[PDB]
RNA sequence: AAGAACCUUACCUGGUCUUGACAUCCACGGAAGUUUUCAGAGAUGAGAAUGUGCCUUCGGGAACCGUGAGACAGGUGCUGC
RNA sequence: CCGGCCGGGAACUCAAAGGAGACUGCCAGUGAUAAACUGGAGGAAGGUGGGGAUGACGUCAAGUCAUCAUGGCCCUUACGACCAGGGCUACACACGUGCUACAAUGGCGCAUACAAAGAGAAGCGACCUCGCGAGAGCAAGCGGACCUCAUAAAGUGCGUCGUAGUCCGGAUUGGAGUCUGCAACUCGACUCCAUGAAGUCGGAAUCGCUAGUAAUCGUGGAUCAGAAUGCCACGGUGAAUAC
């Protein structure tokens, strides 16, 4: 029922974000599905490494943005505010929807 | 080749031809839109088109009219 | 950079936000395939000079924040190649680091 | 019973279920004759089926998706060989000797910066 | 075979056929053929003078060899009489839809001689 | 190159009848690395010559390449001064494929009809060793045979 | 230069502006802002209707705009020796 | 209604994490019983497994004070500032980098099958109607493993073309039309109608590549209102030679 998807761009941040999102949450509101690993997304770049000739001299930056999906399946007291006014843990762009 | 609806003119480029017209002949139109199409009822008019550093007077024809103004003004001269 | 060049960009997004995104009805809803076909259609490309040569999308550069440079631009990050990198290898973007694969 | 084998080869993931019955092939709904069996490397699915006969031991329902032609066809290959577990080092020991289990990456290098197609420079000059 | 002016093509589908008039290519060979009801696999050779006859009366609805010509001439005229940008470009014999001038437009210039 | 010894590549057998030789023969006929059509005309003018000779499709493709197998070859090995050829014994690895390119070199011109027809009759015509490739092997001879003074 | 139609533009012709288009100080008068007409290539000049709070030291304030001088601003002008 | 469409599962593909493994680990020979080399067994991978980032003291008194900061020289009623038009696209010529080809392992018409990686909200834009067409009108889904971009092409089969400057080639040219943009003449792209050139494998000279590399075929993205044959990246077929 709660579709709980969080993204953010470092994993070994993001995992423990999940994991405690999810034992905040099944601790009290379990049958809880889990941290879906919804595959990365990477935003790559390419621009020149000089402000002038020598063009072929050139930088390879790429942002990735990791994905998860909780999935919780009943919508519960001991979910619905237990998953809200607890937004610590930052970096992370969590959304819920109904 | 553009512009399907309708040619393309300027507000004071219109309001100058009409009031021209409504007037009889005058000294050579100062233009500086070469961007602007040519009407049918601007025939006989000798308006002078901006080249880019002077007005070149042309006198406005029949077949003149589909075309725009800047494809009479020559601007890059060579030689 | 050619502060002059700046306030005439801010001044041209100003101006543009001001008058078009609001009117931009006289040229997207009027010109239009309908009984609009009269001269209704034709004034309404004549006060389409109403407004200035400027408040057009079109003359919009989109020049870096920083310095204003209008090339080598990124929609993404809105800054140049120069101080994209410099910030980058600074550690200012986040999750932008030297890619390698 | 039915055994598995996975299979990869260029961009390529296969599935091949191996049963004991008729001696046929069906691949993705579709017959090994008509899936690429008229084109050339007809035959590089039953490569690895002449040292361990096939014609009346059992068949394979196939499925595979990625790369091309050769890449899913060599991944086929390499699912065959990985799903004969059932009858295992016993024959792998001769199907070894003669290629059929190298995984054979050998992927695509990347597109270097500065070069055409990784290897190609862009056509040096003098003056 | 005696159609428009020329037209005498011998060993040739009827398309490739009626692509020697000038004036008429391959859609319009096409479109030719399908208002006479004529396929385009048979040659002039197999063709009847009876679908001879169809050919003749459907070309000459478009315009040809003649008059396609004498319209070019006048067109080119018309915009040397004019004396636009496109005109002065005709004369001086240089290409007229903006190519590159200073390396290449050699066809509309003439061969590199000097 | 200078340090690297390594030896040649161990290429696929053909999939057809199984044969290193013709397969090696087919990968040098591959032009925009189009093989599937390449097999296809080798396989042409192979069965064009085996129901045109008698033989096999195996069996006739030998004959006709020892017609076209050179003996030496003439290289540039400089000595100190003077710049001269030297006619040596080629290796039977790069002989054999030296007769295969060769023939395929031969078959590229001469267009009777198409590039199977070609082959089918460059083939034969080197069964009775009156082709171009046998030319090609002759005027190598002629080459050697005269400046063996160098040794 | 990861992209010249105008723009971008740093070049030329032409019309203009000048402590100035961009930034800070003083004093004076006006809420800011909004609609609209005339002449013009436009920059611009001349106008016509509207709107008057956020707190009261309340000789007004915290913004915005019109002008005068002086400190200054600005320069893709030169010097990568 | 055989669309994994629906129940149903965490076996399988894919998917994001944490680990194992590949580290001269063992054996035979050679070598000064050392380092190390060769060969072999297991193993997907043998000896830095494949690829990338990572660029030593310094040289060229190299390029950029036009991306940016700054010493000093100068204008500072101007070399500063605003705007209409033009140019940066000009052409007797020379050079560099690529594309298109020069054709029959191929051009054309038809029926067919197999990808990866990515972008998307004042944007991507299903479906439906109109045109041969570029596109237009109504208008779902998507800030996304679902919606769109987005039909992958070479390849396979069929029929034609008979080696001709030819149906290869597509340059240039006149009218008309579609799309972005206030406006497409100077100076955009796109589809159609007519045209069809030079070009039949290229002199001296010269460049790239030893593997999935070359060669060849197609796809996506940044720049962008629109505007690439360029740049970056992805994927399909896939060689020869290294004495």
């Amino acid at each position: 029922r709660i579709r709980i998807r969080l993204k953010a761009f470092d994993h070994r941040l993001i995992d423990q974000a999940t994991a405690e999102i999810v034992e905040t949450a099944k601790r009290t509101g379990a049958q809880v599905r889990g941290p879906i690993p919804l595959p990365t997304r990477k935003e790559r770049f390419t621009v020149l490494i000089s402000p002038h000739v020598n063009k072929d001299a050139r930088d390879q930056y790429e942002i990735r943005t990791h994905l998860r999906l909780v999935d919780i399946v009943e919508p519960t007291e001991k979910t619905v505010d237990a998953l809200m006014r607890l937004d610590l843990a930052a970096g992370v762009d969590v959304q819920i929807s109904l | 080749r553009s512009l399907k609806k309708g040619p393309f003119i300027d507000l004071h480029l219109l309001k100058k031809v009409e009031k021209a017209v409504e007037s009889g002949d005058k000294k050579p139109l100062r233009t500086w839109s070469r961007r602007s199409t040519i009407f049918p009822n601007m025939i006989g008019l000798t308006i002078a088109v901006h080249n880019g550093r002077q007005h070149v007077p042309v006198f406005v024809t029949d077949e003149m009219v589909g075309h725009k103004l800047g494809e009479f003004a020559p601007t890059r001269t060579y030689r | 950079a050619k502060q002059s060049m700046k306030a005439r960009e801010v001044k041209r997004v100003a101006l543009a936000d001001k008058y078009f995104a609001k009117r931009a009805e006289l040229k997207a809803i009027i010109s239009d395939v309908n009984a609009a076909s009269d001269e209704d259609r034709w004034n309404a490309v004549l006060k389409l000079q109403t407004l200035p040569r400027d408040s057009s999308p079109s003359r919009q550069r989109n020049r870096c924040r920083q310095t204003g440079r209008p090339h080598g631009f990124l929609r993404k990050f809105g800054l140049s190649r120069i101080k994209v990198r410099e910030a980058a290898m600074r550690g200012e973007i986040p999750g932008l680091k030297k890619a390698s694969w | 019973n039915q055994y598995y084998g996975t299979g990869r080869r260029k961009s390529s993931a296969a599935r091949v279920f191996i049963k004991p019955g008729n001696g046929k092939i069906v691949i993705n709904q579709r017959s090994l004759e008509q899936y690429f069996g008229r084109e050339t490397a007809r035959m590089v699915v039953r490569q690895p089926l002449e040292l361990v006969d096939m014609v009346e031991k059992l068949d394979l329902y196939i499925t595979v998706k990625g790369g091309g032609i050769s890449g899913q066809a060599g991944a086929i290959r390499h699912g065959i060989t990985r799903a004969l577990m059932e009858y295992d080092e016993s024959l792998r020991s001769e199907l070894r000797k003669a290629g059929f289990v190298t995984r054979d990456a050998r992927q695509v290098e990347r597109k270097k910066v500065g070069l055409r197609k990784a290897r190609r420079r862009p056509q040096f000059s003098k003056r | 075979a005696r159609i428009a002016g020329i037209n005498i093509p011998d060993h040739k589908h009827a398309v490739i056929a009626l692509t020697s008039i000038y004036g008429v290519g391959k859609t319009r060979s096409k479109a030719i053929l399908a208002a006479a009801g004529i396929a385009e696999d048979v040659k002039i050779s197999e063709l009847s003078e009876g679908q001879i006859d169809t050919l003749r009366d459907e070309v000459a609805k478009f315009v040809v060899e003649g008059d396609l010509r004498r319209e070019i001439s006048m067109s080119i005229k018309r915009l040397m009489d004019l004396g636009c940008y496109r005109g002065l470009r005709h004369r001086r014999g240089l290409p007229v839809r903006g190519q590159r001038t200073k390396t290449n437009a050699r066809t509309r210039k003439g061969p590199r001689k000097p | 190159p200078r340090r690297r010894v390594i030896g040649q590549r161990k290429i696929l057998p053909d999939p057809k009848f199984g044969s290193e030789l013709l397969a090696k023969f087919v990968n040098i006929l591959m032009v925009d690395g189009k093989k599937s059509t390449a097999e296809s005309i080798v396989y042409s003018a192979l069965e064009t010559l085996a129901q045109r000779s008698g033989k096999s499709e195996l069996e006739a493709f030998e004959v006709a390449l020892e017609n076209v197998r050179p003996t030496v070859e003439v290289k540039s090995r400089r000595v100190g001064g003077s710049t001269y050829q030297v006619p040596v014994e080629v290796r039977p690895v790069r002989r054999n494929a030296l007769a295969m390119r060769w023939i395929v070199e031969a078959a590229r011109k001469r267009g009777d009809k198409s590039m199977a027809l070609r082959l089918a009759n460059e083939l034969s015509d080197a069964a009775e060793n009156k082709g171009t490739a046998v030319k090609k092997r002759e005027d190598v001879h002629r080459m050697a045979e005269a400046n063996k003074a160098f040794a």
